[PDB]
């Protein structure tokens, strides 16, 4: 399954 | 910075009404959790770059509105007065499966009710200090007293020459269920014998109500006001 | 032994050809087994093996949601990075990002990583501990002090060390008839004359997996480096791998060079000639 | 599901307030402490993302992970603590947060000297209009609740002027029965 | 950053006459992502050909597999042209089953 983090760069 | 649009919202049972949420922090998620006495914060609805990513309500009536940008809007049809709840509006910066916090907002206060004849302002009266209180204890309570008033939708403040103050005020933190159709809600205000023996001093306990807009028709129409009462310092 | 899943992302914005074009693929060990492709018509996370296809719907519908997801994350970043480096929404730029986890023989976390790119150059790394980053530039500095607020390491490293675990171990039995089977390479030799005094002999290693493999050239017993040219290992495209090693040799003395082939496949390694 | 406890929690002011909150969804991996004051949004305290513990003034939150498990210390507390808090969890690749039932914390102030009164009070624009004032009364101390349709006694309201006190208001029989403790 | 591209044609398996296969153009090394490959049969384009995901390696230049079904014959030439920002024309590399 997908899981990267996606806070805003 | 949420916005919540309307702060308190009275609906009939059966008719349909729109909880404003807006945001304009650029934050790309945003959810609604519903407030009810058994469930303090029960998630309903979740959304990141205005998509719906979960859902956790029972109901097909509510349909969060997410096409405009900056708001996700709740739709509510068919209101029944199992609804009745403080409606929260949140979001966070980052998307949802990333958020380090959630904000807030004010929340939406739903009452929905099978008969808005029902729907009355308070009488709101004053209650003078004690002689003994100010001979005794060198302080001054003044008792504010909002009775009859239909449904819970009331904010209380006191009003010291103009200027609302918040020291020395003790406000119940609940409305209390005089009858069916009625509540009522008690608040006091201390000060000092000497600021109360100064009759350039002047008290006044303000309940503002929250009943139907100009929307809602009506055959005196208990609209949102605010109703006062008022007493000044006495030297004695 | 140890096996691995990661993932690999590539967002490119494409001024005049609308909005980024973005590209996502799932591998456990060298096989990939998802792909989501903006650009496709599904705008669905689509199977690439056969034992992923044993995944429900709730399974294919949160992976599309959560990939989607994504791609929007990868839209905003492409804006905020532009600004960064002050560059003009007129030309077209590139994040790549990968991440994955090891686990080892006993099926227990070994390592996680994540490693992203713009423009392909280093941006910003998980480092080893998965309890810090490694900013690169300047402007991957800013990102690191959002990501260090948000505690993106901390978030990541839950994501490694847990659901990353658990789905590689679940994939790797699924899949256990294909992922956890060695395919020995089918070896042969070619000779080509390039010159009426020069040949060229080519090693061959067909259908091996996985696509670790060793090719070595020897003359008299004794390793060869010269003149050598060995091929970058290739896809045979049914999930196998293809590689060749070549040397030129002075024509006449063709049968004085073996051939050496290591692989995972094979219980000793084989030793060709011509 | 988040299960917090206890239910309601009752501290002296300058005590330790310890609350609990437990998962049963065994893929939770962050926790939420957000409080709420009565009539006001929640608001976050305090957050933890992986096994350890974070100290923030007088709040410190704990993280076992491995037992689902994250409480909240309060220390030194103040009456302005009183509130509702709440856990929140949330799941790697979970996409909000899910909250608990709450605790009701309540901190009572300290009264040094406590000079229990009961006082009349009029309003001026309606004859038979009065209602009793109990006043500067122990936080220990038990304010009775009512039973009888038309007459209401309300719970105790701390106010600050330091200068601390509780009170209670009670309307519809005379004043200093109306407050008598039974039991 | 400018990469140029590697390029391998060759077939799945070893080319038999009138046995079905499948021709491969194996593109790797290269960066930018855009990169134009054509699968060529006696000089002409082919349709239908696919490409795999696009997917990248540890230096972070990319690399894609584009495939087509075919049937090699003795008389029929297969190549593979490729054109990328680093190339100034098209390159071709005609397939050697010899290899």
């Amino acid at each position: 399954v997908v899981g990267a983090v996606g806070v805003g760069k | 910075k949420i916005i919540q649009k309307p702060k308190y919202l009275v609906a009939v049972t059966g008719s349909e009404k729109i909880l404003i949420c807006e945001q304009y922090l650029g934050h790309n998620a945003m959810y609604w959790y519903r407030q009810s006495a058994k469930k303090p914060l029960e998630f309903m609805f979740s959304y990141s770059y205005q998509k719906l990513m979960d859902n956790q309500t029972a109901s097909s009536r509510f349909q969060p509105q997410s096409s405009k940008k900056n708001h996700l809007d709740l739709q509510i049809t068919a209101l029944k007065p199992d609804d009745s709840a403080t409606y929260f509006c949140a979001s966070s910066q980052d998307r949802g499966d990333s958020a380090e916090t959630l904000y807030f907002g004010s929340g939406t206060r739903l009452t929905v009710l099978e008969d808005l004849r029902n729907v009355t302002p308070p009488k709101v009266s004053l209650f003078e200090p004690s002689k003994a209180e100010i001979a005794n204890k060198q302080k001054a309570t003044l008792v504010c007293l909002a009775r009859g008033f239909f449904p819970d939708h009331v904010e209380l403040s006191w009003w010291v020459n103009g200027k609302e103050v918040h020291s020395g005020v003790c406000t119940d933190p609940q409305a209390y269920k005089e009858s069916n159709y009625s509540y009522c809600l008690s608040s006091r205000l201390r000060v000092s014998a000497t600021f109360w023996h100064n009759p350039r001093n002047h008290f006044r306990c303000q309940v503002q109500f929250h009943g139907l807009s100009e929307e809602d028709k009506w055959p005196p129409k208990p609209v949102t006001q605010n109703i006062s009462a008022e007493a000044w310092g006495r030297a004695d | 032994g140890s096996h691995s899943m990661r993932y690999f992302y590539t967002s490119v914005s494409r001024p005049g050809r609308g909005e980024p074009r973005f590209i996502a693929v799932g591998y456990v060990d060298d096989t990939q087994f998802v792909r989501f492709d903006s650009d496709a018509a599904s705008q669905r996370m689509e199977p690439r093996a056969p034992w992923i296809e044993q995944e429900g719907p709730e399974y294919w519908d949160q992976e599309t949601r959560n990939v989607k997801a994504q791609s929007q994350t990868d839209r905003v970043d492409l804006g905020t990075l532009r600004g960064y480096y002050n560059q003009s929404e007129d030309g077209s730029h590139t994040i790549q990002i990968m991440y994955g986890c090891d686990v080892g023989p006993d099926g227990r976390f070994l390592r996680g990583y994540r490693q992203d790119a713009y423009d392909g150059k280093d941006y910003i790394a998980l480092n080893e501990d998965l309890r810090s980053w490694t900013a690169a530039d300047m402007a991957a500095q800013i990102t690191k002090r959002k990501w260090e607020a948000a505690h993106a390491a901390e978030q990541q490293r839950a994501y490694l060390e847990g659901r990353c675990v658990e789905w590689l171990r679940r994939y790797l039995e699924n899949g256990k008839e294909t992922l956890q089977r060695t395919d020995p390479p089918k070896t042969h030799m070619t000779h080509h004359p390039i010159s009426d005094h020069e040949a060229t002999l080519r090693c061959w290693a067909l259908g091996f997996y996985p696509a670790e493999i060793t090719l070595t050239w020897q003359r008299d017993g004794e390793d060869q480096t010269q003149d050598t040219e060995l091929v970058e290992t290739r896809p045979a495209g049914d999930g196998t791998f293809q590689k060749w090693a070549a040397v030129v040799v002075p024509s006449g003395e063709e049968q004085r060079y073996t051939c050496h082939v290591q692989h995972e496949g094979l219980p000793k390694p084989l030793t060709l000639r011509w | 599901k988040v299960q917090q406890s206890p239910e309601s929690l009752i501290v002296p002011e300058g005590g330790m307030a310890s609350l609990n909150c437990t998962s049963s969804d065994r893929n939770v991996d962050y926790f939420w402490w957000y409080r709420q004051h009565s009539g006001k949004s929640p608001k976050m305290l305090m957050s933890i993302f992986s096994n350890g513990e974070k100290e923030e003034g007088r709040f410190t939150v704990h993280l076992n992970k491995a037992s689902l498990h994250t409480s909240l210390h309060i220390r030194d507390s103040q009456p302005s603590d009183s509130a509702l808090y709440l856990c929140a969890a949330r799941s790697s690749g979970s996409w909000q947060l899910i909250f608990g039932s709450g605790t009701q914390l309540t901190v009572m102030p300290d009264i040094q000297n406590p000079e229990p009164a009961v006082y009349q009070l009029k309003d001026p624009r309606s004859q038979d209009s009065t209602l009793c004032l109990f006043t500067d009364f122990d936080s220990q101390i038990n304010v009775p609740k009512t039973m009888e349709s038309g007459t209401f006694i309300t719970d105790k309201c701390v106010l600050d002027m330091d200068s601390k006190s509780n009170g209670a208001i009670a309307w519809s029989f005379t004043c200093q029965d109306i407050f008598k403790e039974t039991n | 950053i400018q990469r140029t591209p590697k390029i391998q044609v060759y077939s799945r398996h070893p080319a038999e006459n009138g046995k079905s296969n499948f021709l491969n153009c194996y593109v790797s090394g290269f960066h930018p992502s855009d990169i134009e490959v054509d699968l060529l049969k006696n000089g002409e384009r082919i349709e239908k050909v696919e490409h795999s995901d696009l997917s990248f390696s540890k230096d972070w230049s990319f690399y894609l597999l584009y495939y087509t079904e075919f049937t090699p014959t003795e008389k029929d030439e297969y190549a593979c042209r490729v054109n990328h920002v680093t190339l100034s024309q098209p390159k071709i590399v005609k397939w050697d089953r010899d290899m």
